[PDB]
């Protein structure tokens, strides 16, 4: 965590920088010169699911020497279930 | 603090990237780009800027100042804060996060907010649906970038970007996983809009596709944001896959091997590739584009996580 | 098989994903137990 | 030189191999770099007014040679310009103040605004 | 032909800006602290830094 | 939407001139 | 003294003369000649001119071709949404003055009837260089602005 | 749901003012709005002589200039019975065909710039600025070369123009290849064009397409093979005819029609007879400057042909040539007087842009600019 | 939390708003610090090998979420009803019965 | 590896093209007006 | 055996000869409803009889095309069906017979046409 | 039919080591790398551009630009007021009023070409009997104000005396046509 303080102050100093970039144009230049697209909910829920499964990929990615060939196959079962879901979405036709 | 030493040079980088794109994409078209303003158009970015700054507003409208006058600020602050964890040379990252990569993923997940908000505050149904389409694209090629990073992560030990660029001393992940670099580049092209993938950025539909109250500052900040997001997403194709700051390691007598110069050379290669690939290829229409992020770069990314996980589990290369 | 070739022609990226992925679900399936020596 | 603020630098990046073919009265140095390459870029003019230059400062004696319409340098058409009615160039003073700009004969800015009424009033 | 150098120049002065992004936040941090930044700075190293600043009294 | 999607499959490129190549 | 004002006007004018992005109302052929003036040979991206596809952010508006009596309201509505330091260039005879169609019922007798014009590129099909020289005259019109000296009266 | 889809990129499609009635992203009907470029051409020509009428034609289609002067000239020779020489015919075709190239070089890569490919535009426009070195050299004006006069052609080629057109034709197969290697193979192109705006032949006939949009559908119909109106019956060239009708066939045709036009240019160059430039009938062709000054009877004709005109006899004909856009025909009723009488100009783009309604039904909104691309819609003719 | 909440879930909620408006003394033990386990590594040492069934069951829950978002919000926009309007000629009266 | 089968070697940059500028009358054209029989 | 008509939309018909025989028999039967002393009925009868004859004699579509030189049998079917439409239309708003006055002005001019103008081939 | 057309157009490429060729030319984007390679070849080739104010595009002596009323070598405006160009003008730009000057030889009291109402077609250069009106290759006369663009009666078209050195050249080289 100790290295999070530089980005913690980064957010605020970039806020300052963008506020200056905002105020620069404001100062100069004085007086004289479809009901609903549900596919955007399907795409959104599907990104939600696939980013959940990437969230599950991350620890399995960084710790794969520890889980020798059993964590790998458990993740491949999780991934085969992901693939069954993704093939049901491809065939049903949510990717359009 | 020293955040100035990473935002000001990045501001100059974006301002000169507008010129680098115009000039390279012009050289491609057998024509010199901006060439009168500066010695070689080198002052042309300052001219574009100082013009946009001196342009009187079309309507003051300083009343609505908390809604969409800080949304471009948010987009730009995110595009600039994702630069902290990006390491330019050994021990030159501003903040070495031991989960650096996931932090970049989160910064993208907040850039989604940036786009959606800055499009919703534009009370234009066409422009708002365009911003929503652009957000859905930026977020649909984020599962593919996610899985590509899971590949380059399986190859590496940890998410620490300095480690991902230190894990390539033997060979860049561009050589074995070249098919992945092509998918990360073709996704970073599509995550950002500036690409063969920019129907929401079709020349006209872009300007009328982000906001209604321009005042110039909004126009510049979106383009400064798009060009920083581009320098960033090109500074990722060069940490992960190309050797972040690593030479070819031949150890020449002519070359004293500076690190940040190698990182610069590689991010220049990927920026030039952004430009070249904007010049030479037609747009994808956003209806084949979304059908390329799901039906093409997700299956070919999932396969790669299973291929680079398998081939590294069987032979204990992990 | 004729339909297999019709599927690896019409859809190259889901037929070269179920084969760039077989090499990953196939290497630890058989190539790893082979590596008992 | 000393102009890194113009495309005049592109012309001065030319002239490196170019030969100077004549120079008109105004000082515009007319250059030619043929043989090397890039047809259409083998005849230009260095305006001798490194700032405040613009097109149409090239006199008629050279405005032929410089647009590739002819092959007669202005030092050759100067023996053909008519002496009796010959007039020097005027740089196209468009906008640079009145009495330099051109005016019709009723513009009320032209000294001697003529009246067009065909009938001669009484 | 070296005609592409004119179009290389903006990429150079955008590469000369990432070199500055990298070396500024290095030589600024190399100034506040007499030593370069440590990338793999796990908790073992913060503990050793604590005990080290406590050993020099 | 049931609108006819633009299927990007077709027959392969074969330059089709008119019958008047040699002798009208 | 006044010298600082003179140099700040030189700077503002250098900006507005270096990057002058026109909303190219390319109606008709003078838009094809304008496309040649934007093409490889006579670069307009050299002089900073970037053809904007939207009236929202554009320093200029190179109206070309025959302004029809029906495209007059659209041209006016586009001109009304350019940021104030705007200029208009009339390119071609039909756009600057009545032209070949001066006496046509449906053709306005020059865009000078709809938008206030600042440089009329002459010649009915102006040479691409002629439109380019019209823009290099608009650059002069900028270099004669000195808006700061006038803001100080 | 109505959307006022206007000119996406101005300066390319100038006054395009469609009013799309959409369905989400699928277009249900496209209603083009015409008149924004409706100059009084079909009225102004009734008020001027047959010579003063000619400059309007180069201003009818602004990307393929001389084809319309060639369609008008052939409508004031259909009446005049004004036999033009062989050299006038060969020059007239060598420039109608250079104009076919000047148009396809624009209407391909302006289309390819609307689709998104930015570089083919600028390469093709360097090529077009090479061909305007021929227009501008043979007549005077780079675009509107009022050069193909009624009797014959305005004035002979300069003494170095065939050599330069040859030195251009040698290097033009490569430019077409580059425009082709950059767009034909691309999967981002095919995808953007295959099965886009498919026109069954019955539809291309019904809606009077008669152009490169009538040879997409496969109707072998070129008015240079159907109604040979010049040396075309002597010149050899194959009319490329599509097999599907989609906007990818019309592109492949326009990129082959740009090679057969190269064949026709090379033929017109290699066989150009040294004959008179204008019809010998000096009451339809103003005599040269040298003759009218030296001959009193030529001076009288130079006076009554640059003031009075021809006074072509009373008739009414529809002369249609194969302009690059399509079958550009000028229906020229002629009262006996020296001024035409309802010189109606059938211009493709008035029949093509009709096709936009049914071509772009159920196509996505981003396709409505591809359709407008392959129709070669130039609003001067509409 | 950032990603799967304020880049996905409150993105969902923002969509539901925009459209469909509602109206000293420590004793640090220097052992176990020699190899500091980043949080991802010490979640992966467990979730995929030891408690892996509580990880294959959230797999099934994400699959059920996919199937659910499909069967719910397909909205008759694909084969759910885009099969055809469906018609049969022999039973059809064809003007025999109105 | 591209569209260069020793035929793109016909390149666009000519560098020797319109070698005789137009308004230079090296040869005086004749441009017959009427056929000799007329 | 025919792969495809080059024309788009005119789909290749395998049973070309059979539907052609059907259409020409329908045409011969339907044309009987127009008066006999009308040029339209003489024309329809004559060319429909010729094409029906050549379609009955020959067997392959290629031989139908070769002898009956009228393009492709798919376009021939289009022509025959359009002719049936016209005969079923002509029955209605019957235009047959010349009226009493019938002032028809053959303005038959014959201007010589230069032939470097289009005309047609 | 499109269903069968698809089935057959995909059963045409259905033999191994052809499905492989098409798969490796749609996966390792190979059609597109020939686009990038050509684009690079043009990125490095010389540029067909022209730094305008210093060098200008090629023209021809027949080029039609700014109209100029010529003069006879010995002064005396060449423009006898026949009004043939006023007649031939398609846009009716030229307004000519004539008066027997005191010398007795006809001349134009008013010879005003309206350049804005002018199509630059060169009809006036052809129609004029004595070559009195010709188009000078100027083409660079963009005016800040429209009233200047209306070329006055025989005073600004009399600036062709400056352009005579080029107009006489173009006429001496074009008169052969
Ligand atoms: C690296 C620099 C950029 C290279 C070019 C980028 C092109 C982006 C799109 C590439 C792409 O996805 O192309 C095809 C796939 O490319 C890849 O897989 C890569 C799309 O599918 P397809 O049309 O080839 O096949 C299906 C046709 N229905
Ligand atoms: S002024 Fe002449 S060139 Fe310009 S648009 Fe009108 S007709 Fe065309
Ligand atoms: S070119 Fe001459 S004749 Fe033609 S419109 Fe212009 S002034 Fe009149
Ligand atoms: S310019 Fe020519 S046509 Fe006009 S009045 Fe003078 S001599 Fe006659």
């Amino acid at each position: 965590m100790l290295e999070f303080a530089p980005i913690f102050i980064y957010l605020v100093i970039s806020l300052l920088v963008s506020l200056i970039l905002l105020g620069v144009p404001f100062l100069f230049a004085s007086n004289s010169s479809s009901r609903f697209d549900i596919r955007f909910y399907l795409v959104s829920i599907l990104f939600l699911i696939f980013d959940l499964e990437v969230t599950f990929f991350f620890p399995w990615a960084v710790s794969l020497n520890k889980i020798d060939l059993f964590g790998f196959w458990s993740m491949m079962a999780f991934l085969f279930i992901l693939t069954i879901g993704f093939l049901y979405e491809w065939k049903r036709g949510a990717l359009d | 603090a020293e955040i100035l030493g990473i935002i000001l040079p990045l501001l100059l980088g974006v301002a000169f990237l507008v010129l680098a794109e115009r000039k390279v994409m012009a050289f491609v078209q057998r024509r010199k780009g901006p060439d009168v303003v500066g010695s070689f158009g080198l002052l042309q970015p300052l001219a574009d800027g100082l013009k946009l700054i001196l342009k009187e507003p079309i309507s003051p409208s300083s009343a609505n100042f908390f809604l969409f006058r800080m949304a471009p600020v948010a987009t730009f602050m995110l595009s600039l804060v994702a630069w902290a964890v990006v390491p330019f040379d050994y021990g030159m990252v501003l903040s070495d996060l031991n989960i650096g990569l996931l932090y970049l993923f989160a910064i993208s997940s907040l850039g989604v907010y940036g786009i959606i908000i800055a499009g919703w505050s534009s009370n234009s149904k066409y422009a708002f649906l365009g911003a929503l389409r652009s957000a859905a694209q930026m977020v649909s090629y984020e599962v593919s970038i996610g899985l590509i990073l899971i590949t380059v992560l399986i190859c590496v030990g940890s998410c620490n970007l300095s480690e991902i660029v230190m894990a390539q001393k033997q060979i860049w992940f561009g050589i074995p996983l070249f098919p992945v670099l092509v998918m990360f580049f073709i996704s970073c092209l599509a995550e950002t809009n500036r690409a063969p993938f920019d129907l929401p950025e079709a020349e006209a539909e872009l300007v009328a596709g982000y906001n209604v109250e321009y005042s110039s500052m909004g126009f510049a900040l979106f383009f400064l944001g798009e060009y920083a997001n581009m320098i960033l997403m090109s500074g990722l194709c060069t940490l992960f896959f190309l050797g972040g700051w690593l030479p070819i390691l031949d150890l020449p007598i002519f070359k004293k091997i500076p690190g940040s110069i190698w990182f610069s050379i590689k991010v220049l290669f990927f920026l030039f590739l952004y430009i070249w690939v904007r010049a030479a290829f037609p747009r994808y229409r956003y209806d084949q584009l979304m059908g390329l992020g799901w039906k093409v770069f997700l299956p070919l990314s999932l396969a790669w996580v299973v291929s680079v996980s398998g081939l590294l589990v069987t032979f204990q290369w992990l | 098989m004729e339909k297999l070739r019709m599927f690896v022609a019409q859809e190259p990226v889901v037929a070269a994903s179920c084969l760039i992925g077989g090499v990953g679900l196939f290497l630890p399936a058989v190539v790893r137990p082979i590596l008992d020596s | 030189r000393c102009l890194p603020d113009g495309n005049l630098l592109q012309t001065k990046i030319h002239n490196i191999g170019a030969t100077l073919v004549g120079v008109d009265k105004f000082g515009n140095k007319y250059y030619q770099k043929l043989g090397d390459t890039q047809y259409g870029r083998h005849r230009w003019v260095e305006y001798a007014s490194k700032d405040r230059y613009n097109a149409s400062q090239v006199p008629a004696e050279w405005h032929g040679w410089l647009h590739f319409i002819t092959d007669h340098t202005g030092d050759e058409l100067l023996s053909l310009k008519p002496k009796r009615y010959g007039l020097e160039h005027k740089e196209n003073f468009s906008g640079e103040g009145d009495a330099y700009i051109y005016h019709s004969k009723g513009h009320t800015l032209n000294p001697g605004q003529k009246n067009w009424t065909r009938y001669q009033s009484w | 032909s070296l005609v592409w150098l004119e179009a290389m120049l903006p990429l150079g002065i955008i590469g000369g800006m990432l070199c500055i992004m990298g070396n500024s936040q290095y030589y600024i941090h190399k100034a506040y602290h007499g030593r370069p930044k440590h990338i793999g700075h796990d908790e073992w190293d913060v503990a050793m830094e604590r005990r080290d600043k406590k050993v020099v009294e | 939407a049931a609108a006819a999607a633009a299927a990007a499959a077709a027959a392969a490129a074969a330059a089709a001139a008119a019958a008047a190549a040699a002798a009208a | 003294a006044e010298f600082v004002i003179s140099k700040v006007d030189d700077l503002m004018n250098w900006a507005r003369t270096g990057s002058i992005w026109p909303m190219t109302f390319g109606l008709a052929c003078c838009a094809v000649e304008m496309m040649h003036t934007g093409a490889a040979r006579y670069d307009l991206d050299r002089f900073g001119i970037i053809f904007r596809p939207s009236p929202r952010q554009s320093d200029c508006m190179i109206v070309a071709g025959t302004l029809t009596n029906k495209m007059a309201p659209a041209l006016r509505k586009v001109y009304d949404q350019m940021p104030e330091p705007r200029w208009v260039i009339s390119m071609g005879s039909c756009a600057n003055g009545g032209g070949y169609y001066h006496y046509s019922y449906s053709v306005v007798r020059g865009c000078d009837r709809i938008v206030p014009v600042d440089i009329y590129v002459p010649g009915c099909p102006p040479t691409a260089e002629a439109l380019l020289y019209g823009l290099l005259q608009l650059q002069k019109k900028i270099n004669r602005r000195k808006d700061f000296l006038h803001w100080w009266n | 749901f109505t959307l006022n889809f206007g000119p996406q990129h101005p300066a390319a499609h100038g006054v395009l003012r469609l009013v799309l009635e959409m369905n989400g992203e699928v277009v249900e009907r496209a209603e083009p709005h015409i008149g924004l470029l409706h100059r009084g051409t079909e009225k102004l020509i009734e008020y001027k002589t047959y010579l003063q009428a000619l400059p309007y034609f180069d201003r009818s289609d602004y990307v393929s200039m001389m084809a319309q002067e060639h369609a008008y000239s052939l409508a004031v020779e259909k009446l005049l019975n004004c036999e033009v020489p062989l050299r006038a015919q060969y020059i007239r075709v060598l420039f109608c065909e250079i104009t076919r190239i000047l148009n396809h070089l624009l209407a391909l890569t302006t289309h390819a710039m609307d689709v998104g490919a930015l570089t083919p535009f600028l390469w093709a426009f360097e090529e077009r600025e090479k061909l305007l070195e021929f227009y501008e050299r043979v007549s005077g004006a780079r675009m509107h070369a009022s050069f193909i006069r009624p009797g014959g052609v305005a004035q002979d080629l300069p003494l170095g123009l065939c050599r330069d057109i040859d030195s251009f034709t040698q290097q033009f197969a490569s430019r077409i290849d580059e425009l082709e290697e950059m767009l034909t193979g691309n999967r981002i192109w095919k995808q953007r064009l295959v099965d886009i705006g498919t026109v069954t032949a019955q539809q291309a006939k019904d809606w009077g397409f008669s152009g490169v949009m009538l040879r997409g559908p496969g109707v072998c119909w070129d008015l240079r093979r159907a109604a040979p109106y010049d040396v075309y019956d002597q010149l050899d060239f194959d009319v490329p005819v599509g097999t599907r009708g989609d906007c990818y066939d019309r592109y492949c045709i326009r990129i082959e029609e740009m090679r057969q036009s190269l064949r026709i240019i090379v033929q017109c160059l290699n066989q150009m007879p040294s004959g008179m430039i204008k019809a010998d009938d000096r009451k339809l062709c103003p005599p040269s400057r040298c003759r009218m000054k030296l001959s009193m009877e030529s001076s009288i004709h130079h006076f009554e042909l640059y003031t009075e005109g021809f006074s072509v006899p009373a008739s009414s004909t529809y002369t249609a040539v194969e302009a690059p856009k399509g079958e550009f025909g000028v229906f020229l009723v002629s009262n006996g007087s020296n001024r035409p009488y309802r010189c109606k100009i059938r211009a493709p783009g008035f029949a093509h842009l009709q096709g936009l309604d049914f071509m772009s039904k159920h196509h996505m909104l981003a396709d409505v600019v591809t359709i407008i691309g392959t129709q070669d819609i130039v609003f001067g003719e509409v | 939390f950032l990603v799967v909440y304020i880049g996905a879930i409150a993105v969902l909620f923002l969509f539901v708003v925009m459209m469909f408006h509602i109206q000293s003394l420590r004793y640090t033990v220097y052992a176990g610090k020699v190899r500091s386990w980043t949080n991802l590594e010490t979640l992966g040492n467990l979730l995929y090998t030891y408690y892996f069934v509580w990880f294959l069951v959230p797999s099934l829950i994400l699959l059920v979420a996919m199937i659910g978002a499909i069967v719910l919000t397909m909205h008759r926009t694909t084969k759910v009803k885009r099969q055809d309007v469906f018609r049969r000629n022999a039973i059809d009266f064809r003007r025999t019965i109105m | 590896p591209c569209a260069h089968p020793e035929y793109l070697e016909a390149v666009p940059k000519a560098t020797e093209y319109r070698l005789r500028c137009p308004a230079t009358i090296d040869e005086e054209a004749i441009v017959p007006s009427s056929d000799p029989e007329t | 055996v025919k792969q495809t008509t080059g024309i788009v939309g005119l789909d290749v018909v395998p049973n070309a000869r059979a539907v052609l025989i059907d259409l020409y028999s329908k045409t011969l039967k339907e044309i009987q409803a127009v008066p006999e002393d009308e040029g339209y009925r003489k024309a329809v009868e004559s060319f429909t009889r010729q094409r029906l004859n050549v379609c009955k004699e020959e067997e392959d579509w290629e031989m139908i095309e070769k002898r009956l030189g009228c393009g492709q049998v798919e376009e021939l079917i289009e022509e025959a069906r359009d002719e049936l439409t016209l005969i079923g239309k002509m029955i209605e708003w019957d235009p047959w017979g010349v009226p009493d006055d019938y002032e028809c002005e053959v303005i038959e001019n014959d201007a010589p046409i230069p032939k470097h103008v289009p005309q047609h081939r | 039919d499109d269903e069968e057309a698809e089935q057959l157009a995909k059963e045409i490429s259905k033999d191994w080591s052809t499905v492989f060729e098409r798969s490796m030319n749609t996966l390792f984007l190979t059609e597109m790398v020939r686009g990038l390679s050509l684009t690079l070849k043009y990125f490095f080739d010389p540029k067909v551009t022209i730094n305008y104010p210093f060098e200008k595009g090629p023209l021809s002596p027949r080029f039609r630009g700014e109209h100029a009323l010529r003069r006879y070598p010995t002064g005396e405006e060449r423009c006898i007021a026949c009004k043939l160009c006023e007649a031939v003008c398609p846009a009716q730009a030229i307004t000519i009023e004539a008066e027997e000057r005191e010398d007795g030889s006809r001349r134009t009291t008013r010879y005003d070409i309206d350049m804005t109402k002018c199509i630059y077609c060169g009809f006036c250069q052809e129609a004029c009997p004595v070559d009195a009106i010709v188009e000078g290759p100027n083409f660079e006369f963009a005016t800040e104000t429209h009233e200047e663009l209306l070329y006055d009666k025989e005073k600004l078209l009399e600036n062709g005396d400056r352009w005579e050195t080029e107009i006489a050249e173009n006429l001496r080289s074009e008169s052969l046509y």
